[PDB]
This record gives structure tokens, C-alpha cells and sequence, in this order.
């Protein structure tokens, strides 16, 4: 399976790319703005199906966090330790903010 | 350093693919 780009449009191998389990359809880093680490090597799912650890439902991009290193997502009114504005900063792993 | 963690990542997609 070719597992073009999601969003990109362009065949790849399937190895070097970030591989959605649950699409099924791999990326590249560069047109998602992912980092490339081994914990999203294995295959993190994408923006387009991503979910809060909290409720596990997707949407509100701009008011959750997600980690640069590993892939897990964050809602400013649910998250791990919730906060009443979003942060000016980014709030993601020690590892994750750099 | 700003929200552009999820923000632009997801949103842009949004750009890119709805485009
Ligand atoms: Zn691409
Ligand atoms: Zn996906
Ligand atoms: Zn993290
Ligand atoms: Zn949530």
C-alpha cells in the first residue's frame, strides 16, 4: 500500500513517514509541522482524528494542546490539570517544549 | 511559545486540505 501523503498529495515509503493506525494513510512531517521522533514514528493519529485524553472527542484545534514530541491532546476545559485562559506559551512535555 | 502547537497544526491542514 502506497499510503500517499494524507495532505500533500505524493507516494512514499512506508517507514520514514508518520503512519496513522487509524486512517491508515501515512505524512509527512513538514505538512503537518510534526517533529520527527521515534514516538510518532510508530504512527500517531493525525490532526484530521485526533482526540482529547480527557472526553476523547476531536475539534477545538486552537483551544487544545498537543505535544510536539509525543502525540497526546489537551483541552484548555479538560485536560490533565485544567486552566481557566489558553496559555500564551506552549504547555506540552518538558521534552515536548523544547 | 503561542498555540501553534495544535492551532496551526490542525488548522493549517485544514487550509491545505480544504484548498
Ligand atoms: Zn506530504
Ligand atoms: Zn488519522
Ligand atoms: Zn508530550
Ligand atoms: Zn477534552
Amino acid at each position: 500500500g502506497s499510503a500517499r501523503c494524507a495532505v500533500c498529495e505524493g507516494p512514499g515509503e512506508l517507514c520514514d513517514l508518520f503512519f496513522c493506525t487509524s486512517c491508515g494513510h501515512h505524512y509527512h512531517g513538514a505538512c503537518l509541522d510534526t517533529a520527527l521522533t521515534a514516538r510518532k514514528r510508530a504512527g500517531w493519529q493525525c490532526p484530521e482524528c485526533k482526540v482529547c485524553q480527557a472526553c476523547r472527542k476531536p475539534g477545538n484545534d486552537s483551544k487544545m494542546l498537543v505535544c510536539e514530541t509525543c502525540d497526546k491532546g489537551y483541552h484548555t476545559f479538560c485536560l490533565k490539570p485544567p486552566m481557566e485562559e489558553l496559555p500564551a506559551h506552549s504547555w506540552k512535555c518538558k521534552a515536548c517544549r523544547v | 511559545t503561542g498555540a501553534r502547537t495544535l492551532a496551526d497544526i490542525k488548522a493549517k491542514a485544514q487550509l491545505v486540505k480544504a484548498q
